[PDB]
């Protein structure tokens, strides 16, 4: 797995059912030189609601990046019509050195909230 | 060879708009992949002046966390080449429930007494449909006479989904 | 013109407003004893109102306490949550005007305050 | 209400309107150009209102784009968010009232949709 | 315990600092036959901001219990007149078995958030 | 006149890096537009091996829903052309605290003693700086000799920022 190291990391729940949001479809961008956000790196969460290594620390640059998150489907492929399109967090990650980027998400069809934790490693 | 592709499919015969009109419990429905309506099922259908159909089901749904909503759905089609085939767009009354744009083939009706009714979503390559849903309508709450019920069950396995229906509990959860 | 406490519900399930919520502001006195202050059910819009004077709003150690799990039961799905509370002291400073709106969910709420000064 | 979009936005910090953030509707048009669509700042009350008509908001995917981090720089935090999207399909079932209500803190935020038909 | 035995387990963030909410005093209530809230566990979130094995499966008893995160201390510390007195998660367990309770809470100066994730131990 | 351009101000001559080294008390700064550290202000300054200079730096900013916050900065220095002129990215140990790029000019500094800092933020377009900050930085926290006064008081008034600036208590907030 990793050790412990892990720079880019998605948590996705369901809070109308109590439970990990399996199988979401996050789509990390990284805005690149001109305004386009071209493909960084992309997943399905596991059994425990978490896409993991989705970046090693040397793919992981300073810049604007995106994880967008294909809340929809989630929602679709469970019989109500959600509001959002998707979910998406997009942040500045690795100017001041501190890798660990932890991005977890709450959903329900009409609401979501998103919350970072910014973890130093070691400094 | 029994003829299942959703081109061979011989539907019906100069449709009465305004004859079809007016309240169809669902009788038996054939299950798609995915959510779908469990029971207590069932239609009205009107023909505004402007030739164009509306109608409106009402029916119960386990949306999964596992609550029992008895769904109101409203249809809106647009009619085709064909007079029996139309394309419908339909929605909830409430927000949160299912929009789409499907289906809606009447393959049979003697608009007084009874209905088989036909939606591909998908088709395969090959022409056989992917995914169907097929609803019998009755025009009377109780079931219905078993001479057309004779028709209807023919029709079925003319349209191969059949050995595939099962049966609706009307029993007033709306 | 005003309403010194002011509570709004919502529902994220349905995308709609919380309608017919049972809230029920308590008021802390003298020995720990929550001694009741006010109910009511959300409107339409989805807002209880009037809960109060300004001469009726003391201190410090309110309750708004909202009947989620009416609202649950009352819809079909089995809630999480037995009921919201939003425990606050709301009248020190003396900026009277509370509106507290929650968010609602099954197995999740939150809720903030948006206190706003009267006219200092 | 008369209202065909409509953002509000609210400081959970510091338990008050997030005034002035410059919000920023798009409605993604024929090629996934994000076409600019019309944009504000919130009032006193935290209240974008007004922001198209019922002719010109047509039934496509919009985006509104709250700028969150102008919102931190000036009270002088580094938030984490770059800033709050809100991306959503509209009036194809033609229930046009859509209030769109964001709750900020550096790093964190939710947005909560109040999809309410008209009159039919 | 290896990973996840731990009946109750509560965690708690900081959406100001975007850190782990470290150092909460978690008082874990148990309804009793009376409507008399008996003291039943506590503790304090640890450096990955958890609380965690408050109790045993067979003293996670069938009822409602509650818990109370002291808000206000968190936020009395840091210099912050908070809003929030304490928040609270009160719940009905046990019932049909399904042990794994995990409340994870979202804390600001005038609001926060919790959501609850309740996973079935092996039925 | 007094020519404020930021262009015409003389920096120190040939400034020895590995001689400005080491805990540098700040005594009166001039504040920018913005936040800026309220008071209680040390740097720390430190050489590296590969010639860098980095600095750290503690200080009392009542962030605005008024806690107060003592933050340390971290600062890592790239340099110019000139030797006792170079460019910051600043950053906290926290990362909701202010990262940024200032200049960071040493107009004078006898390093056993004193040192004034400028830093320009935004420029007028005549030349004039139109936001700028500037600290009077004392190796010893009771302040500094009369003489070394004297010289400061003096390039204070070159810089065009004489009359703006305030004084830096020391009472331990960290
Ligand atoms: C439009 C309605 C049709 C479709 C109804 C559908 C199929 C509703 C979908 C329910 C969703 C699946 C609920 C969930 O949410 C049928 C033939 C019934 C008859 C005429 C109008
Ligand atoms: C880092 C650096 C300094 C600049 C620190 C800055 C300029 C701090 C900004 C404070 C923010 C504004 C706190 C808020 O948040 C000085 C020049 C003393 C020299 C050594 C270290």
């Amino acid at each position: 797995t990793g050790e412990s190291k892990c720079p880019l990391m998605v948590k996705v729940l369901d809070a109308v059912r109590g439970s990990p949001a399996i199988n979401v479809a996050v789509h990390v961008f990284r805005k690149a030189a001109d305004d386009t956000w071209e493909p960084f790196a992309s997943g399905k969460t596991s059994e425990s609601g978490e896409l993991h290594g989705l970046t090693t620390e040397e793919q992981f640059v300073e810049g604007i990046y995106k994880v967008e998150i294909d809340t929809k489907s989630y929602w679709k492929a469970l019989g109500i019509s959600p509001f959002h399109e998707h979910a998406e967090v997009v942040f500045t990650a690795n100017d001041s050195g501190p890798r660990r980027y932890t991005i977890a998400a709450l959903l329900s069809p009409y609401s979501y909230s998103t919350t970072a934790v910014v973890t130093n490693p070691k400094e | 060879e029994r003829d299942c592709r959703v081109s061979s499919f011989r539907v019906k015969e100069n449709f009465d708009k305004a004859r079809f009109a007016g309240t169809w419990y669902a009788m038996a429905k054939k299950d798609p992949e995915g959510l779908f309506l469990q029971d207590n099922i069932v239609a009205e259908f009107s023909v505004d002046e402007n030739g164009h159909m509306s109608a409106t089901a009402k029916g119960r749904v386990r949306l999964l966390n596992n609550w029992d909503v008895c769904a109101d759905m409203v249809g809106t089609f647009t009619d085709t080449e064909d007079p029996a085939k139309f394309k419908m767009k339909y929605w909830g009354v409430a927000s949160f429930l299912q929009k789409g744009n499907d289906d809606h083939w009447i393959i049979d009706t003697d608009y007084e007494t009874f209905a088989v009714q036909y939606s591909c979503r998908l088709l395969n390559l090959d022409g056989t449909c992917a995914d169907s849903y097929s609803f019998v309508f009755a025009r009377d709450p109780s079931g219905f006479s078993p001479q057309v019920q004779k028709i209807v069950r023919q029709r079925q396995e003319e349209l191969c989904l059949a050995r595939q229906y099962r049966l609706i509990p009307h029993n007033g959860y709306c």
